[PDB]
């Protein structure tokens, strides 16, 4: 039915999901033990491309659990909302990649894939007219990537029509989590260049600075900001879960997105964010969440469009109001910034609504643009990893998995090849 | 004995349909589940509802429509819509996995999946049917089905039988806002393909609804509904000839090959009045004459292409209500009058005068006001094509620019496609490029 799945690695991705899902559930107001509490049949009726009935009325996720070590099966396994699934999907490892990704790639990569890529076959039995599904993991590492690469490169051959809208956790420039961050990154992106259908930037410190400043917020977590992500990536599908004046799906998105398919790596924005006083100074307009769309603070990626140029630009608007409105800030805002709008894409801002914004809030904004200024993101773990490529510092660690360097060279120019090819593109008319 | 049937496609499409039966089954006044409120007596002298109601042996009055389109959620929304009763569930065929707004796909790939259930059921339908004029086809080049699906179902019905009327009701990509971008590639891919399977249809642009339904409605903030009810005004006038006595009950068929004299450039503008408030029903009059020289208002022109910039070739102004032949046919001479318009001269006058009784009927809850008389100015001119070059314009750059076209590359369409349609385009530049040239001597 244009249902979608689940699958989430990464040693935050994996409690990623968890907030998600969790949201989701509130938006269908279903019990944490799986049977529906809310007050109108809509969440039932598009229920299912999320959620699955059971006998007796159990409704369950289409969910899929990457790990390398069960602490996150337990976490989540102590989760609220834990009795809201299904045992069946705890596949996780007794190792941990320890973020060597030819480590869970290969040597952890190979061993636990078949287990996973079997059971959510029996979940793509499962799915009628499976729209696809959702992978989560980050692009640093292994805890997701290490596997999430075998899994897109698997179900990509095993589903070449279905579609691949991957998130995962982009390195800040800053703050270098780890320093295998480059080469675990790079071959990575390597294959997700080639084989992952969408994919959105996943910076921390963007997300710090929202909840700091925008969100006005001292306490920062992971939790939260799941929150924040698990807000959009909520969002995305809501046309697709619910009736929308004028829809649009990840089809038509993509489709409605990309000119061509090494552009699939796009930014995010997401609104209203307020403190509690905020809206005794403000209320709520369409021009108004317009004016925050193109705040570049609510650009939540490394990339700047004040710095890069507006390949493609896009609004997901969920509640009630005038269109008539909508499309005229949409065309006003196309022409006051033209410059950041790249040219020979005429119309590059397009549009949607929903007819129900999510819970709690009356209008619904989301921005999923496509500069290309991520160029100085790749260039800079680019540079990293060429600096220690140098001086090959931890390749013991790295080629002690067996693979080869001549591999790095591929991701390498490879990934040069994406940036300049971004560059011409943007440099161009 | 005067039959036509709708066809409805794309996301606005269908809204469009959906505003239409509600409109007509407002005005002949049947109850929504399929009943009049009262018995029908008998009577003869012309037809009824019959036309497009469908008599059952009881308070089931169905209509000749069909919904066709492979994004299938809001069409469920009839599905469960307060008309439930009023609709039939084999009027009912959608897609799950709509176009994503490729063409080719919806028209090709796609395209291959619902057609035979599509004509079963127009078999159905035109068998039902004996003296359907006609055909109702609503889509649209966004909501992509209606570009692509619709494309093959004129292309392959058209084949069927032919003689039918081919009456298009399609929306346009509005000059400077639009819904996407590959609407170059909707549109044009749509065009050659859709020219010589389409006998005449017009063209809705969505800006002048806005425009219009805000100073002439004097709306603050529209959408859909408004838009959706306002062509379904138009369309609700531009068949009365076979629903209600007129003095000149004009048709389909004869409208075809009139307005559009030649074969080729055979589209047109359509701007409605009176649309007005109700505190500018009252506050005014609302002439026969101001409904006429108010119907060439090119600010009145709704859609987006300037009559001031082309030259008129023919304007089938159909009334409804207490309507004069002669104050209106004064009023053509008026139009004669005018020193800004310019026909095409060797089409001197091509006038068609249309005076049906009844005036208008309101919807509740609509912004329109209530009035005497109304005006459908189906009129075709040479300005339409300029807003094509532009779509030529830029979808020529975009499509050198090779963008998307991985897209439908992939769902098997051809290059050759591409460029030829362009020549497509090209010809018909030359055609509105010709047909306004003034013959010699
Ligand atoms: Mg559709």
């Amino acid at each position: 039915m244009r249902e979608i799945v689940h699958i989430q690695g990464g040693q935050c991705g994996n409690q990623i999901g968890a907030k998600f899902w969790e949201v989701i559930s509130d938006e269908h107001g279903i019990d944490p033990t799986g049977t529906y509490h809310g007050d109108s049949d809509l969440q039932l009726e598009r229920i299912n491309v999320y959620y699955n009935e059971a006998t007796g009325g159990r409704y369950v996720p289409r969910a899929i659990l990457m790990d390398l070590e069960p602490g996150t099966m337990d976490s989540v396994r102590a989760g609220p909302f834990g009795q809201l699934f299904r045992p069946d999907n705890f596949v996780f490892g007794q190792t941990g990649a320890g973020n060597n990704w030819a480590k869970g790639h290969y040597t952890e990569g190979a061993e636990l894939i078949d287990s996973v890529l079997d059971v959510v076959r029996k979940e793509a039995e499962g799915c009628d007219c499976l729209q696809g599904f959702q992978i989560t993991h980050s692009l640093g590492g292994g805890t997701g990537s290490g596997m999430g690469t075998l899994l897109i490169s698997k179900v990509r051959e095993e589903y070449p029509d279905r579609i691949m809208e991957t998130f995962s956790v982009v390195p800040s420039p800053k703050v270098s989590d780890t320093v295998v961050e480059p080469y675990n990154a790079t071959l990575s992106v390597h294959q997700l260049v080639e084989n992952a259908d969408e994919c959105m930037v996943i910076d921390n410190e963007a997300l710090y600075d929202i909840c700091f400043r925008t969100l006005k917020l001292t306490t920062p977590t992971y939790g939260d900001l799941n929150h924040l992500v698990s807000a959009a990536m909520s969002g995305v599908t809501c046309c697709l879960r619910f009736p929308g004046q004028l829809n649009s799906d990840l089809r038509k998105l993509a489709v409605n997105l990309i000119p061509f398919p090494r552009l699939h790596f796009f930014m995010i924005g997401f609104a209203p964010l307020t403190s509690r006083g905020s809206q005794q100074y403000r209320a709520l307009t369409v021009p108004e969440l317009t004016q925050q769309m193109f705040d570049a603070k609510n650009m939540m990626c490394a990339a700047d469009p004040r710095h890069g140029r507006y390949l493609t630009a896009s609004a997901l608007f969920r509640g009630r109001m005038s269109t008539k409105e909508v499309d005229e800030q949409m065309l006003n805002v196309q022409n006051k910034n033209s410059s950041y709008f790249v040219e020979w894409i005429p119309n590059n801002i397009k549009s949607s609504i929903c007819d129900i914004p999510p819970k709690g809030l009356k209008m619904a904004v989301t921005f999923v643009g496509n500069s290309t200024a991520i160029q100085e993101m790749f260039k800079r773990v680019a540079e990293q990893f060429t600096a220690m490529f140098r001086r090959k510092a931890f390749l013991h660690w790295y080629t002690g998995e067996g693979m080869d360097e001549m591999e790095f060279t591929e991701a390498e120019s490879n990934m040069n090849d994406l940036v300049s090819e971004y560059q011409q593109y943007q440099d161009a008319t | 004995m005067r039959e036509v049937i709708s066809i409805h496609v794309g996301q606005g499409g269908i809204q469009v349909g959906n505003a239409c039966w509600e409109l007509f089954c407002l005005e002949h006044g049947i109850q929504p589940d399929g009943q009049m409120p009262s018995d029908k007596t008998i009577g003869g002298g012309d037809d009824a509802f019959n036309t497009f109601f469908s008599e059952t042996g009881a308070g089931k009055h169905v209509p000749r429509a069909v919904f066709l389109d492979l994004e299938p959620t809001v069409i469920d929304e009839v599905r469960t819509g307060t008309y439930r009763q009023l609709f039939h569930p084999e009027q009912l065929i959608s897609g799950k996995e709509d176009a994503a707004n490729n063409f080719a796909r919806g028209h090709y790939t796609i395209g291959k999946e619902i057609v035979d259930l599509c004509l079963d059921r127009i078999r159905k339908l035109a068998d039902n049917c004996t003296g359907l004029q006609g055909f109702l086809v609503f889509n649209s080049v966004g909501g992509g089905t209606g570009s692509g699906l619709g494309s093959l179902l004129l292309e392959r019905l058209s084949v069927d039988y032919g003689k039918k009327s081919k009456l298009g009701f399609t929306i346009y990509p509005s000059p400077q806002v639009s819904t996407a971008v590959v609407e170059p590639y909707n549109s044009i891919l749509s065009t050659h393909s859709l020219l010589e399977h389409t006998d005449v249809a017009v063209m809705l642009d969505n800006e002048a609804i806005y425009d219009i339904c805000r100073r002439n409605l004097d709306i603050e903030r529209p959408t859909y509904t408004n838009l959706n009810r306002l062509i379904a005004q138009v369309i609700s006038s531009l068949t009365a000839s076979l629903r209600f006595d007129g003095a000149l009950n004009v048709d389909i068929t004869e409208f075809q090959t009139n307005l559009v004299p030649y074969p080729r450039i055979h589209f047109m503008l359509s701007s409605y009045a009176p649309i007005i408030s109700a505190e500018k029903a009252y506050h005014e009059q609302l002439s026969v004459a101001e409904i006429t020289n108010s119907a060439f208002e090119p600010a009145n022109m709704m859609a987006k292409c300037d009559p001031r910039h082309g030259k008129y070739m023919a304007c089938s102004m159909m009334y409804r209500g207490d309507v004069v032949p002669k104050d209106v046919n004064a009023s053509i001479a008026t139009i004669k009058t005018k020193r800004t318009i310019q026909f095409v001269d060797w089409c001197p006058t091509g006038f068609k005068v249309g005076i049906n009784y009844q005036p208008p009927t309101v919807v509740p809850g609509g912004d329109l006001a209530k009035v005497m008389r109304a005006v459908c100015m189906i009129s075709n001119s040479t300005a339409i094509a300029e807003v094509f070059s532009r779509l030529d314009h830029k979808f020529d750059l975009m499509y050198a620019k090779r963008a998307f076209v991985h897209w439908y590359v992939g769902e098997g369409m051809e290059e050759g496609e591409f460029s030829e349609a362009r020549e497509d385009l090209a010809a018909l530049e030359k055609d509105y490029e010709e047909v306004g040239i003034e013959t010699a001597e």
